[PDB]
């Protein structure tokens, strides 16, 4: 992973966002969304990720 | 009524209305119009061997 001052940016396109494949792999300590409700993420499409 | 169970330390944040994740999706769900209180505490001295 990069350093905080020289942080990295990556582009994501042409993919299916099924975040249930992370359940057995990862454990998260912080998850917060701002402009959208977390229960509506399975029903949307995203533009310029 | 009183409900009791055990989870990880990183999964306490999911016991709240409007949350997503493995625990909220498949294990334990709360209503949107919930009236009550939520309590949690560490239990390492008893539940770990
Ligand atoms: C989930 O991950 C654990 C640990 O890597 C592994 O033992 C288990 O087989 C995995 N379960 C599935 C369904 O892949
Ligand atoms: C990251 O990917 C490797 C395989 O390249 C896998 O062994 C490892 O468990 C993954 N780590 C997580 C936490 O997803």
């Amino acid at each position: 992973f990069a350093s905080v001052y020289a942080w990295n940016r990556k582009r994501i396109s042409n993919c299916v966002a099924d975040y249930s494949v992370l359940y057995n792999s990862t454990s998260f300590s912080t998850f917060k969304c701002y402009g959208v409700s977390p229960t509506k993420l399975n029903d949307l499409c995203f533009t310029n990720v | 009524y009183a409900d009791s169970f055990v989870v990880r330390g990183d999964e306490v944040r999911q016991i709240a209305p409007g949350q997503t994740g493995k625990i909220a999706d498949y294990n334990y769900k709360l209503p949107d119009d919930f009236t009550g209180c939520v309590i949690a505490w560490n239990s390492n001295n008893l539940d770990s061997k």
